[PDB]
């Protein structure tokens, strides 16, 4: 009947444990539908994907893709406006993202269950009847050159471009996808182009209905959410476009047998193998790609990684196969080298061959495959319900790869055991097709080459023939053997009868010297899964920048040496973290229940029994010192960020103070303190799953008894238990510090206006303020002003405190900058006194949305409770008490709030900024003096010089009272 | 490990809020 409709799939394959409903479709015009209801969704979602990306940019204007993808928000004949989609979706508390691959194009929103339809309409009209507005075009271009300027000295993005440019130059997949200023404006305009019509003629030429795949979350029926579809996207034309295919490989014979030599930004040591394979896409229901990263990348005894460890050359390892396009792949093993490994390159790759042959020896293993599927079926029936946004933007992705009926178990349900395939790609992991490249500051100066788009220097050599031959002839090493069946596999999957006392919220079962137990039995996912949450309190791990390096490496060390045993549990869904905080240490344990105690069990045994290997010592302790220097590499942004933290904490030791220390840390010394950090302990843990009263109560006092046994650990005394505060500032005061980034030529500011201590009241104004200037501040100093790619604003809350937040990455100095800032928060002043009682009470309904958006999975509540239990604050019905609270607030309440502690003139006004340089600028001033909003004339800011006078010189605010949560 | 459990590199039109 349905005209519109080509299709109607057959039932899709869903887990039996999903209650959602699904329906696969595909419309007249070729788009690929795959419709979801949720009748409890908080927020509906919708994503569309078109398969067209940079990679069909054309030669002479890199990046129109990723330009057309930025240019489709700034609107449309419907929807005129520039930020109509933006403020529908911040008004109705939703959110949107888009991304553009070499042959992807993803667009995704959610936002209030209620308003799917609005949000969908103005969204249809994307790839409809875009704008390309004129003026939009000049500014967004801005955005774009301020995405790949900071992308420029990530070692990521430079080696990921390296590649392309290594590879055969005809081949499109040497194309530059990110596009800059230069590429989209610039060049275009010495050649006479249009580019508002190029962008016209692109999106009309692949913009084709035949290439797209939409999915759609929401509460309506299947058959609302049909109608609703078909309704907005049939109108989109189907100008058949061939789907585009690169069966050629970029990798030909003289890119073959070759070695690359780089030099990286950060202190980093790496070694890069790769070898072209042929695209494995369409074997999915076997894999053989997946069978071989399985074995090759596997840690565990045996292991490849083991071998390269105990020879003190190699850390970590990752082997697989990696995408590539349609029509090629790679298959790839990288490893990070240690100083040693350097220098043992060829003995490294020789060692990686040995293992090939190794499998080529045994043959495919079909217990292998076996274990794998059985692993994959069990996480797939068990899988966490995912967020709407994230879900839809996935399935709309695959929907282009796979059946509609099986686009839910085609990446998880392994069907066909396929030695032929396996064999057929491991023929092709030999030494003559295979590529190597090495990253290391040692070839500083040594290069004679420079990739154009990036500025990476690096040097091409061809590898010498006797050194193929040398590995070509590679014979077995006994060190080398195949895993063994993984025991961690779980089997029992019983969820446990939902006990007589329990409680909505994590209550406190136990409550003692030595630890206090907060225990909640899951009552709304049902999956055979529990999180075991502690948090260990001891003073000497921050005692001072000598113990805090040392609590790290001590961790370090610690979960260097379970690994290999640790490994087996991750693949079977049993993971865990351990890391050291400046009150002590953090470890946590999730995945399927049925094990866990026994993984628990031995990190805790390993922990207070722990011997430190010397060799291991060294190597990790030199990496650490890398890791430390190598922040002088991070963002500019992200040095803000880190200076305010250490600004406004009362104890904090500075990356500088770590790496002085770290050479006073001794193996003795390690060993000392160890015993001591464990001798006096106090143990806070959330515990909350698939488990029982008595099985936590048990889990909590196996891990006390277990530390008493052999680290003869006592409880610590309660006024132990320290917390920071954070710096008081002045009412009217304005301080600013100022550093320089030497690395990236960008400068980056953040700035603080500290408001209060943390409260239902405080917490809601501070909370509605930011929702009512959140899409606006994001519109006015990115879209209209183009600031830079990084424009973020919202609250700030650390140690207790709280207040409103500016983070800005950008070309233009601080000072101007901050200058911008102050004449946006006037902006939003008139802005409020100009807006409708409704238009606020609007905002107050999707701050109300965002706060009470239930968690889909086990992790996401755990979370929240976690929260509440690290900041001591033990609120559990925060969301509730503080959205009733809300509901409550005036437009006189902000406009008070405002005047009060944020107005330039704002009686209690308690600023602190952060000024981060560029590499190019030696000075630059603290102040300063179109179609701008005029900047308000800001006072002398007192320049803070030194950190700890800066501290000492403020009053410490007091820390929060916890809320009370009664039980024995 | 297995690379197909590591960051494919996209270009977002938003940084990321977290």
């Amino acid at each position: 009947n349905n005209p519109a409709i080509k299709r109607i799939g057959n039932h899709i394959t869903k887990s039996p444990e999903d209650k959602r409903e699904y329906r696969g479709l595909e419309l007249a015009n070729g788009i690929k539908v795959l419709l979801i209801s949720d009748p409890t969704t908080d927020k509906s979602s919708a994503a569309l994907d078109v398969h067209i990306g940079s990679l069909s940019d054309p030669p002479n204007i890199a990046g129109l893709s990723h330009f057309c993808q930025h240019m489709l928000f700034l609107g449309t004949k419907k929807y005129p406006k520039e930020n109509e989609y933006s403020q529908f979706l911040s008004e109705h508390a939703g959110s949107s993202n888009a991304f553009t691959s070499g042959e992807h194009t993803n667009y995704y929103f959610d936002v209030s269950h209620e308003h799917l339809e609005g949000a969908l309409d103005r969204f249809a009209q994307f790839f409809l009847c875009p704008l390309f507005d004129e003026s939009c075009k000049d500014r967004e271009v801005n955005a774009v050159d301020s995405e790949h300027e900071k992308n420029v000295m990530n070692d990521a993005w430079r080696l990921f471009q390296l590649e392309k440019a290594t590879g055969n130059p005809k081949h499109p997949f040497s194309k530059f996808g990110t596009g800059n200023k230069y590429t989209l404006e610039t060049r275009p305009n010495q050649e006479g182009i249009d580019v508002r019509q190029e962008l016209l003629k692109f999106h009309s030429a692949y913009y084709s209905s035949n290439l797209m795949a939409v999915c759609v979350l929401g509460r309506e029926s299947l058959d609302d959410l049909t109608n609703l579809v078909v309704k907005l996207f049939s109108e989109v034309e189907n100008k058949n476009v061939p789907l585009p295919e690169f069966p050629e490989h970029p990798f030909q014979e003289e890119h073959l047998k070759q070695l690359y030599k780089i030099v990286p930004i950060k202190d980093i040591r790496n070694l890069y193998v790769t070898f072209p394979i042929p695209d494995l896409q369409k074997y999915y229901k076997s894999n053989p790609g997946h069978y071989l990263g399985h074995l090759i990348g596997h840690e565990g005894p045996g292991s490849l990684l083991s071998e390269l460890k105990s020879k003190g050359w190699v850390n970590t390892l990752v082997g697989g196969q990696k995408e590539g396009a349609r029509g090629f792949m790679f298959f790839i093993i990288n490893v990070d080298l240690t100083e040693e490994g350097l220098l043992h390159v060829e003995d490294i790759i020789l060692h990686m061959f040995q293992y090939i042959q190794k499998l080529r020896a045994e043959g495919p293993q079909e217990w292998v495959f076996q274990e794998c599927k059985d692993l994959n079926a069990v996480a797939f029936r068990f899988k966490d319900k995912e967020r709407p946004r994230g879900y839809t933007s996935k399935i709309a992705g695959i929907l282009h790869y796979y059946p509609l009926e099986e686009v839910l178990t085609a990446e998880y349900l392994l069907e066909e055991f396929r030695p032929d395939l396996i064999e057929m790609v491991l023929d092709k992991l030999r030494p003559e097709n295979v590529r190597v490249a090495i990253v290391s500051k040692s070839f500083e100066g040594k290069t004679d080459r420079t990739e154009e788009w990036y500025g990476t220097q690096y040097k091409q050599e061809a590898i010498p023939d006797e050194v193929i031959k040398k590995w070509q002839n590679a014979d077995l090493n006994g060190k080398f053997k195949l895993p063994t069946k993984n025991e961690f596999i779980p089997t029992n999957f019983e969820i446990l009868p939902l006990e007589k006392e329990a409680t909505p919220y994590p209550a406190l079962i136990k409550d003692t010297a030595m630890s206090k137990l907060w225990f909640k039995q899951d009552d709304k996912f049902f999956l055979p899964k529990a999180c075991l949450n502690f948090e260990f309190f001891s003073p000497f791990a921050y005692v001072d920048p000598l113990h805090c390096n040392m609590a790290y490496l001590y961790l370090e060390l610690l979960k260097d040496s379970l690994n290999e045993y640790a490994y087996a549990a991750e693949l079977a869904g049993l993971s865990y973290d351990l890391q050291n905080t400046i009150y002590g240490m953090y470890l946590s344990v999730k995945g399927y229940n049925d094990k866990q105690p026994i993984l628990l069990k031995k990190i805790i045994e390993k922990m207070a029994t722990f011997e430190i290997d010397e060799k291991r010592f060294e190597i990790i302790k030199e990496a650490y010192m890398r890791s430390l220097n190598n922040f002088r590499a991070e963002q500019p942004h992200q040095h803000a960020m880190y200076y305010l933290r250490l600004l406004m904490t009362e104890v904090a030791w500075t990356k500088d103070e770590l790496k002085e220390a770290l050479d006073d840390v001794t193996l003795p010394r390690l060993k000392a303190f160890i015993p001591q950090l464990l001798s006096r302990l106090h143990i806070e843990a959330l515990l909350h799953g698939n488990i029982t009263k008595q099985a936590a109560l048990g889990i909590m006092q196996m891990v006390e008894d277990t530390l008493i046994e052999h680290a003869h650990t006592k409880p610590l005394l309660p006024s132990q238990l320290v917390r920071y505060r954070e710096v008081q500032l002045p009412d009217r005061g304005w301080f600013v510090y100022q550093q320089r980034n030497e690395v990236h030529n960008n400068c980056g500011i953040e700035i603080y206006y500290q408001t209060d201590m943390q409260s239902t009241s405080e917490n809601m104004f501070l909370e509605l303020f930011c929702q009512i200037i959140s899409e606006p501040c994001f519109n006015t100093l990115r879209t209209k002003e183009q600031l830079g790619y990084i424009v973020f604003s919202g609250p700030r809350r650390a140690n207790g405190i709280q207040g409103l937040r500016f983070i800005i990455q950008s070309e233009k100095p601080p000072h101007y900058l901050e200058s911008r800032v102050e004449a946006f928060l006037i902006t939003m002043e008139k802005s409020i006194e100009d807006m409708t009682e409704e238009a606020f009470q609007k905002h107050i309904q999707a701050l109300a949305i965002r706060r009470l958006d239930k968690p889909k999975k086990l992790s996401a509540e755990c979370a929240k409770y976690w929260g509440e239990i690290i900041s001591q604050q033990y609120n559990f019905d925060r969301d509730n008490t503080e959205v009733a609270y809300l509901k409550t607030l005036t437009k006189e309440d902000i406009i008070k709030f405002y005047k009060e502690m944020l107005a330039v003139d704002a009686p209690r006004r308690h600023k602190v900024s952060v000024h981060v340089l560029a590499r190019e600028m030696d000075s630059c001033p603290v102040v300063g003096e179109i179609n701008l909003s005029q900047a308000p004339a800001l006072p002398q800011p007192e320049v803070i010089q030194n950190m700890t006078e800066f501290k000492r010189g403020l009053p410490l605010f007091p820390l929060v009272k916890p809320h009370i949560n009664f039980m024995a | 490990k297995c690379n197909t459990a590591t960051q494919r590199l996209a270009n977002f039109l938003v940084h990321s809020s977290n």
